[PDB]
């Protein structure tokens, strides 16, 4: 059990495991409320999924985390929470729509 | 950004200052005036970079 | 070989157009033109409705966490309609990879304050405020940084004559710093430096 | 490729306590700290004695403007006007007509020194070298009006200070 | 006459007073003020000529405007000058304090601390060098040793 | 023979045409005058006896070149012609309210501005502009007016076509007269010869004079011209001294004295080697009641309104006030009782 | 320096180090002021053959920026580049 | 360094106040700084070198340290080779 | 066009109206704090000035940002960000008249 993470405002997480498990099923709950055939939801489960998987076959925090390459295993779940919470907001924005308005005829033409 | 001209369209600085004097506020929560002193010396601001 | 010509890196050109196409699939609903410099830089055109949702889906790890604010800046073209383009210069530590974000308003058109996703935004957006022309919505606190404290125009805005309409001077009959219309004791020479012949044919625009 | 400051833990076993404890009854860093300054106070001091004693420059320094000569007396500003064009402040003006010899000489060369940045330009971008940034540094004045050089004043200061900038210019000019 | 033989040595020693302490202000606007810090600093102490940085206005003698004066900064300046006990002496250090140097003709800049408040020596460089800004203060002492307020009295 | 065509917009880096020597500029009205001038674009020529610091106040008011600073003597005719030798403009503003052992009212008011005229005259000055109280009479019984009186005969003597500005108080912040008043508070009650109830006064404003000045410089017709500058209302010196300390917010205590005490008081005054706080001559100025000339034309004539005391009374007595009440409003106080 | 030894052992030992050894003070070892005058190299450029512009022009070699996607007209999630590599502690000094 | 009428030193661009003008006060108790030296006449006074080629370069002296190196054609018996930069005259002989 | 804060003139109109009653109530706060000589009166027929300058405006959202800009300045004002030199600028006492008949303005300069 590491003392500390290392980085200040982070705290080790007694149950890593429990906690990225409960995270990922979340997310993928979220996920499935989106549309399917929205890129977001197909990229992000297919990311999810892998996390999940790898998280359920490592039982050892630092082999996990090789395995992630997210680093240390609590900004890990971190990450985790910021996607479930990106998932949540993405449900309102809808972004897979089509574009809302076309730019002006030379809004992005340089040089000028 | 540059037009292809002799002199530069636009020139926008990022200085490291700036950020750190806009956290000071939220740096200097629950101390007093000399540890604004400090928290003002840590972050180590020259303003010709903040004001540019 | 070749000592003189900055070296090329072709990998990062591809990953930096993979993830492009990426963000674009992700967020079709704002994104409008995504392109990656040949310097290895990317940049994803927004409508301006589409800042929050895009930087809060960048921010986020839908396999991108850039989670720092580089800076935010505008710039001025008086051609477009829309004068003003706004540009988010964000960095992922996770991917050691930096994209930019680019937007566009009129001064008549509020933009969303990016303040709720990044928080670093707060006085770069007053930046945008004070010297462009640019109102950020549900900002904060949106007041003048950088300017002086009655100041009235807003600079930078390729309108704004670069020594201003006003100067100050110390009067003694009021006992106060006073402003004045600016009166040059020489003014500043204008020099045409631009050559009449094309330097860069690669970028030669269409005659049209 | 990072090294962690702090992050070290103190050894708890009697000794280390009982030093501990005497350095904060004792008091035994500041007075690591006052040897420090009594060891400075024993160290020579490192003043000089300015203005009989001047600190150490090279001949690349850049100091005020100077009208520059050829050997023969004549002026070797040719009014070229691209050392005008570098300047990055404007601080330089320049007027030119044909003399009456008919030679291209400048008729006004103003260089004000409130305006200038002592960049070094017009320096490197005179193609005849006739403008060249001396070694004097101690030309401050009473007044506002005195340092807006006119072409009478730096020829003036380029007839006094040739001498030293000749041998100057002759130690950086195969470095340029 | 033995009353202006008083009166000039009485003045003299008010002179050299003055000279000998003198008291810049902890006044430092922009990049010329590290070079003033040098000048503090051991190599070109100011101390041994009797120059101490004080910071409170009302306890210093002369100001030293070393940086860019903004707009938004002059009234500060000018409240700060008046603020301070005379006799006062202002020392204008840099192109940008002087003239408005590189910033020139930029909207925030004032062109010249002249305008603002008066002027005794003018320190010409961007940034000036520590022993060009220690030849202007002891230009000041020289100035101050010239003065002649009580000669005039005694003549007025 | 000197004379530059206006150029500019009007501003301190335009040229107003105006070549000035201002005597006395190091003074109340000539900070006033030269402020004005410098503002304009007009060059200003400082002569000053006093030394260089005293003048720095007025050295940011003109642009790069616009203010030279000459030392000059008043005894001596030549560094008046070397002041006045390019000046198509001469102002005369040099007066003391108290004499001094190097000169004399005499000298100051009458000797001086002579050789000035007179040496104006001799450069080709264009125009001359003169400065001698209103009150200014041959019969007066200050010597002060006296000698202004003569000053003003001998300058009209020597210089022709020289315009003669007669002044009333003028009332400012570094005034004199209000200052003077309000300082009368540290004697505890205020010392008044019949209590003011028989003296009336007509004070002007210091701005207004000095743009007065300058719109006769300006103006073509002032030529050979006294002008009387007053101030809108008159007042008795009781209700204007009452009108001070209450704007000053300060007690006030009037008690009657006796003329002839007030003069030996002043001349206890006199005795002070620095600049005296009080003189007889000022006791007597300050009672004699400022006469009403409606022969002269006045500020209006120059296009000049006079401004009111209430307006710019806080101004100059504010600092006056104590903590309690230096942020009262210019308003607390009610105009004072005016005999007009 | 000049100091005598009685001064030089007081100051070493109040330091804690020997000052002698490391003088901020500079002297004789110090640059000579004059120089031998120098020789700089020429670059790669200075050739009289082989040398044409076109070959060497860096800036006309300069492209505007290539357009992955307009909106005017299973495939693997991907990330901006491969995940940063956690640093490695420095092998002279883990810890301060 | 003829001086005017006024008692002014011209300079050598010839610039000198005249009698009305009213700028002349600035030098009342100061001096107006004008260079003695002028270069029309010393470059008058340098001799004309006479070299027996039709073509001759002047660098101005020094290599590096004078001006860019110029060929001077001295056909034109009549009039001297000038150097556009140094000012000196060059002619073939006879 | 969408709105800043007001989608029609009607409620820019209470938002300017709202703005006038803070200006008005501000500005004796104002004489008495920055030791302003000019009086109350004199204040607020500079306040009603500095609103009828941009009286012409038909446009709600220009009217919307002339408030922000005027509720930015009364900020500035209630508090002491701008100094006495500040709040008198509003009052070009410093400024000379520039005439603007013909005449006077043919005399004077070239200026058109
Ligand atoms: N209410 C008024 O102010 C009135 C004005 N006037 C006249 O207008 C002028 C107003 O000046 P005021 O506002 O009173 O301020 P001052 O009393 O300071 O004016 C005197 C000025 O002249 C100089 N001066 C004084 N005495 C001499 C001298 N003997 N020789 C040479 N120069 C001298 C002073 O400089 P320094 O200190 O160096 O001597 C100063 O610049 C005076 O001439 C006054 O008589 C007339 C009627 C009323
Ligand atoms: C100390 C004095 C300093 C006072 C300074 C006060 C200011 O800054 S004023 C800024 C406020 N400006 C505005 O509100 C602009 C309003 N613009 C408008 O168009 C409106 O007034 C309308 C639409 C014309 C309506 O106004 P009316 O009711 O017709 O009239
Ligand atoms: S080098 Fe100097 S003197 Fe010669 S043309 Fe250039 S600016 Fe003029
Ligand atoms: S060195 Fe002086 S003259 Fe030359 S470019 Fe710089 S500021 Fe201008
Ligand atoms: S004069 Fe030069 S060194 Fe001094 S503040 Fe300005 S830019 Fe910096």
């Amino acid at each position: 059990l590491k003392k500390t993470t290392g980085l200040v405002g982070l705290a080790v997480c007694e149950t890593p495991h429990e906690r990225l498990k409960i995270l990922y099923t979340k997310i993928l709950d979220v996920l499935g409320q989106i549309p399917k055939n929205a890129a977001y939801r197909k990229y992000t489960e297919q990311i999810t999924n892998e996390k999940l998987g790898m998280v359920k076959a490592e039982p050892d925090v630092k082999k996990l985390e090789e395995q992630l390459q997210g680093g240390q295993i609590e900004e890990v779940i971190l990450q985790a929470e910021n996607e479930l919470s990106l998932a949540r907001k993405m449900l309102r924005w809808k972004p897979w729509e089509p574009l809302v308005e076309e730019p002006p005829a030379n809004q992005w033409k340089w040089p000028i | 950004v540059s037009d292809g001209s002799s002199r530069p369209y636009r020139c926008k600085i990022k200085a490291p200052g700036f950020a750190h004097l806009a956290g000071l506020d939220k740096m200097s929560k629950g101390h007093m005036l000399a540890d604004v002193v400090a928290i003002i010396g840590t972050q180590d601001i020259v303003f010709g970079e903040v004001d540019r | 070989t070749r000592p003189t010509i900055r070296p090329r890196n072709d990998v990062v050109h591809k990953q930096l157009s993979a993830f492009g196409q990426y963000v674009a699939e992700i967020l079709p609903k704002y994104v409008q033109q995504v392109q990656v410099s040949c310097f290895n830089e990317l940049e994803i055109f927004i409508h301006p409705d589409g800042v929050i949702p895009v930087l809060t889906f960048l921010r986020d790890h839908t396999n991108a966490q850039f989670k720092s604010l580089a800076d935010l800046t505008a710039v001025d073209v008086p051609t477009r309609q829309n004068r003003f383009e706004i540009v988010y210069n964000l960095l992922s530590l996770r991917f050691n990879s930096r994209i930019r974000v680019k937007t566009y308003t009129d001064e008549l058109t509020p933009i969303e304050s990016s303040v709720t996703v990044y928080k670093a935004a707060n006085w770069y957006e007053r930046e945008i405020w004070d010297m462009f022309g640019v109102f950020f919505a549900n900002h904060p606190d949106l007041r003048r940084i950088l300017t002086d404290y009655g100041f009235e125009g807003h600079p930078f805005r390729k309108d704004f004559p670069l020594s201003g309409y006003v100067e100050l001077r110390y009067d003694d009959e009021v006992k106060r710093v006073v402003a004045e219309p600016v009166e040059l004791a020489q003014e500043f020479r204008k020099f045409d430096l631009n050559s009449p012949w094309e330097a860069f044919p690669a970028y030669r625009q269409p005659p049209e | 490729t990072y090294k962690f400051v702090n992050m070290r833990e103190p050894s708890m076993d009697m000794k280390s306590v009982t030093d501990r404890a005497a350095q904060t009854l004792l008091w035994t860093e500041l007075v690591r700290g006052l040897g420090m300054t009594l060891s400075y106070l024993f160290r020579e001091p490192a003043t000089i004695n300015y203005p009989f004693e001047k600190g150490p420059l090279s001949p690349r320094f850049r100091g005020e403007h100077a009208l520059r000569r050829y050997p023969s007396g004549e002026e070797r500003c040719i009014a070229c006007k691209l050392c005008e064009a570098v300047c990055p402040a404007q601080a330089i003006t320049i007027e030119a007509e044909p003399r009456a010899d008919g030679s291209r000489r400048t008729t006004r060369y103003d260089i004000d020194m409130t305006k200038c940045i002592y960049c070094g330009f017009c320096q490197e971008a005179c193609p005849v070298d006739a403008i060249v940034e001396g070694p004097n540094f101690e030309f401050s004045t009473e007044t506002h009006e005195e340092l807006l050089y006119n072409k009478e004043k730096l020829l003036n200061n380029g007839d006094k200070w040739e001498a030293e900038i000749a041998a100057n210019i002759q130690a950086d000019y195969l470095y340029r | 006459s033995r009353g202006e033989y008083v009166v000039a040595k009485l003045d003299d020693l008010v002179n050299w007073a003055r000279r000998s302490s003198l008291w810049p202000m902890t006044f430092g606007l922009a990049c010329c003020a590290v070079e003033m810090m040098h000048m503090a600093a051991p190599r070109y102490d100011m101390d041994r000529f009797g120059v101490v940085f004080r910071a409170s206005p009302r306890q210093s003698d002369v100001m030293i405007v070393a940086g860019t004066l903004t707009n938004k900064m002059a009234p500060a300046l000018r409240k700060v000058y008046d603020q301070m006990p005379e006799p006062r002496y202002v020392v204008s250090m840099g192109s940008c304090a002087n003239g408005g140097g590189y910033y020139h003709y930029s909207y925030s800049v004032v062109r010249g601390c002249d305008r603002i408040v008066p002027v005794d020596i003018y320190v010409p460089g961007c940034p000036p060098t520590a022993e060009a800004l220690l030849y202007g203060i002891l230009q000041l002492q020289r100035k101050i040793k010239r003065e002649k307020r009580l000669r005039i009295w005694y003549r007025r | 023979h000197h004379a530059l065509i206006p150029h500019g917009k009007g501003g301190r880096s335009s040229v107003s045409g105006i070549v000035a020597t201002v005597f006395g500029a190091t003074g109340f009205l000539g900070r006033y005058v030269v402020n004005h001038l410098g503002r304009m674009g007009s060059q200003v020529i400082v002569p000053y006896r006093c030394e260089p610091y005293d003048t720095m106040h007025l050295r940011p008011m003109g642009d790069l070149g616009q203010i030279i600073f000459m030392e000059w003597n008043g005894k001596d005719k030549d560094s008046i012609r070397k002041v006045v030798e390019h000046s198509n403009v001469v102002i005369n503003l040099v007066g003391r309210e108290w004499e001094t052992k190097n000169f004399d009212f005499e000298d100051v008011f009458v000797k001086i501005p002579h050789a000035i005229a007179q040496v104006s005259k001799e450069a080709g000055v264009e125009k001359l502009i003169h400065i001698s109280h209103l009150n200014a009479d041959i019969k007066s019984p200050s010597r002060y007016l006296r000698s202004k009186a003569v000053g003003e005969k001998e300058v009209r003597a020597a210089f022709p076509e020289a315009t003669i500005i007669k002044p009333s108080d003028i009332f400012g912040r570094e005034d004199r007269f209000l200052n003077y008043f309000a300082s009368m508070r540290w004697f505890g009650g205020v010392p008044l010869i019949s209590l003011g109830k028989e003296t009336v006064k007509q004070p002007v404003y210091i701005v207004d004079v000095s743009k007065g000045i300058i719109n006769a410089i300006k103006d073509p017709d002032a030529k050979g011209k006294t002008f009387a500058f007053v101030g809108p209302n008159r007042y008795l010196l009781f209700d204007l001294v009452q009108y001070i300390f209450a704007v000053a917010y300060r007690p006030f205590l009037p008690y009657p004295l006796p003329h002839f005490a007030y003069r030996w008081v002043g001349r206890l005054f006199e005795v002070s080697p620095f600049e005296p706080w009080t003189t007889r001559d000022k006791v007597e100025r300050v009672h004699m009641s400022d006469m009403t000339l409606p022969h002269l034309p006045g500020l209006e004539d120059l296009g000049i309104q006079a401004t009111p005391l209430e307006l710019k009374a806080i101004e100059v007595l504010r600092r006056h006030r104590t903590y309690r009440w230096l942020t009262s409003e210019m308003e607390d106080v009610k105009p004072a009782k005016t005999v007009n | 320096a000049s100091a005598t030894r009685v001064i030089q052992l007081l100051r070493n030992w109040a330091s804690g180090r020997d000052l002698q050894a490391k003088l901020q003070l500079r002297y004789q070892e110090i640059s000579k002021r004059t120089q031998p005058p120098p020789k700089l190299p020429v670059g790669p450029s200075h050739k009289l053959s082989n040398n044409y512009y076109c070959t060497r022009d860096g800036r006309r070699e300069a492209m505007p920026p290539s357009i992955v996607m307009s909106s005017q007209k299973e495939k693997k999630a991907v990330t901006p580049a491969p995940p940063i590599k956690r640093w490695e502690l420095s092998k002279d000094q883990p810890y301060l | 360094v003829r001086t005017s009428p006024t008692g002014e030193k011209v300079t050598h661009t010839g610039q000198a106040y005249d009698d009305g003008d009213y700028r002349r006060v600035r030098f009342s108790d100061r001096q107006k700084e004008v260079n003695e030296n002028f270069a029309i006449d010393l470059i008058a006074e340098q001799p004309v070198s006479e070299v027996g080629s039709r073509v001759i370069s002047c660098d101005g002296g020094g290599g590096a340290l004078g001006h860019p190196r110029v060929y001077i054609n001295l056909d034109k018996e009549t009039k001297t080779g000038t150097c556009g930069y140094c000012g000196l005259q060059f002619r073939q002989p006879h | 066009v969408k709105p800043i804060f007001s989608r029609d003139m009607n409620e820019a109109k209470r938002r300017v109206r709202e703005l006038y009653r803070a200006w008005y109530r501000e500005v004796p706060n104002t004489v008495h704090l920055f030791q302003l000589d000019i009086s109350v009166k004199q204040g607020r027929d500079k306040v009603r000035e500095m609103f009828m300058k941009n009286a012409h405006v038909t446009d709600p959202r220009v009217v919307d940002l002339l408030v922000i800009k005027g509720k930015m300045e009364l900020e500035e004002t209630i508090n002491v960000w701008k100094q006495r030199t500040h709040i008198m600028r509003f009052f070009h006492e410093t400024e000379a008249p520039r005439p603007t008949d013909f005449l006077s303005k043919f005399y004077v300069g070239h200026d058109p």
